């Protein structure tokens, strides 16, 4: 057994700088032949992992040249020189010495971009999920930044809390933003005593909330 | 180049068993090692199976976590490497991967184990009351994972999909779609949303309300 160490995260770095990913291993890795088995993998949002650094140093074929690495026998440094967005995802550090091939925890790089207010969409429920009995409002925040984020829902202006599930995306691979969305699930029978439906999105770009509403 | 294509996933109840496969083209299967890797959040990536090659007499080696229930073969005239898994518990539930070490990876293929059944997504537009968001809502569904598309694929920029959050054995999901309001309604905007598991294959078509 060989356990790999690094940090699950990075300092967010901005666009066309570097980054400096870390990692060390419980035993060498470098060999009686002078090749230290040291890989770097990175997985992408929603891919599979894929080999960037093999032996220590070597660029696997078709990894630009802003990826390099270094290191000894036991600790090991991961460069990107000038970041770009679609580079996010996370790197995964491993050894070739043994068996139980092991991985790091996976470093997740962040890119830091201008902050963004998001896009708010909401969206009455389908007349197909009203013929089933049930009534799911959708509130879309989309395409901001920073991550941190804020959502209220009202019904015919008074806030409701429960019945409401959020879901956060992944740093986006090209535009560098996040979105969440929110659903408020209810009933038929709870959703046709109401007849104003709203969602609040609060984030950093403005002291005000952005609200979206309609009518029943 | 190469590619390694996982199949065979799926559910299944603890203490069942299951096999999965994957078949590797642009190289001579025979000549490589192969092994099996799977990734779930609480865990992260791990190795679990391995099989060496016929000079080897076929050598296998496994994880601790699994040996005794996990057993890997090889069959080099089809190119095809398998995993048979028995008594499966919940906590092996994940991703499985296809890993020629140490240079190429598969798709993936997801395994569930649970005593939860398998039920069909609800598929339902979101449109709304220079550019527009539509969407669609993929409700009540079991196990992960669904794919969803617009126009079949071919709809791909300015679309991100929320990942799916269980409540009450059930999964929902939405997909988010942004395109010039030049474009919509006056050409077709469908939402194309697959879940294997129960063999759906739904298209719903955002229409105007």
């Amino acid at each position: 057994d060989i356990v790999m160490t690094q940090a699950a995260f990075s300092n967010p770095v901005t666009l066309g700088t570097s980054a400096s990913i870390s990692c060390r291993s419980s035993k060498s890795l470098l060999h009686s032949d002078g090749i230290t088995y040291l890989y770097w993998y990175l997985q992408k949002p929603g891919q599979s992992p894929h080999l960037l650094i093999y032996h220590l140093s070597n660029l696997a074929s078709g990894v630009p040249d802003r990826f390099s690495s270094s290191g000894s026998g036991t600790d090991f440094t991961l460069r990107i020189s000038r970041v770009e967005a679609e580079d996010v995802g996370i790197y995964y550090c491993a050894h070739n010495v043994e068996l139980p091939r092991t991985f790091g925890g996976g470093t997740k790089l962040e890119i830091k971009r201008a902050d963004a207010a998001p896009t708010v969409s909401i969206f009455p429920p389908s007349s197909e999920q009203l013929t089933s009995g049930g009534a799911s409002v959708v509130c879309f925040l989309n395409n901001f930044y920073p991550k941190d984020i804020n959502v209220k829902w009202k019904i015919d202006g008074s806030e409701r809390q429960n019945g409401v599930l959020n879901s956060w995306t992944d740093q986006d691979s090209k535009d560098s933003t996040y979105s969440m969305s929110s659903t408020l699930t209810l009933t038929k029978d709870e959703y046709e005593r109401h007849n104003s439906y709203t969602c609040e999105a609060t984030h950093k770009t403005s002291t005000s909330p952005i609200v979206k509403s309609f009518n029943r | 180049e190469v590619k390694v294509e996982e199949s065979g996933g799926g559910l299944v109840q603890p203490g069942g068993s299951m096999k999965i496969s994957c078949v590797v083209s642009g190289l001579t299967f025979s000549n490589y090692w192969m092994s099996w890797v799977r990734q779930s959040p609480e865990k992260g990536l791990e190795w679990v199976a391995e099989i060496r090659l016929k000079s080897d007499n076929y050598a296998t080696y496994y994880a601790e976590s699994v040996k005794g229930k996990f057993t890997i073969s090889r069959d080099d005239s089809k190119s095809r490497l398998y995993l048979q898994m028995n008594n499966l518990r919940t906590e092996d539930t994940g991703i499985y991967y296809c890993f020629l070490p140490m240079d190429y990876w598969g798709q993936g293929t997801s395994v569930t184990v649970s005593s939860a059944k398998t039920t069909p997504p609800s598929v339902y537009p979101l449109a709304p009351g220079s550019m527009v968001t539509l969407g669609c809502l993929v409700k009540g569904y079991f196990p992960e994972p669904v794919t969803v598309t617009w126009n079949s694929g071919s709809l791909s920029s300015g679309v991100h999909t929320f990942p799916a959050v269980l409540q009450s054995d059930l999964y929902t999901l939405s997909s988010s779609v942004t395109v010039p309001s030049s474009t919509w309604p006056s050409e077709t905007v469908t939402c194309n949303v697959a879940h294997p598991a129960s063999s759906t294959k739904v298209d719903k078509k955002i229409v105007p309300r």
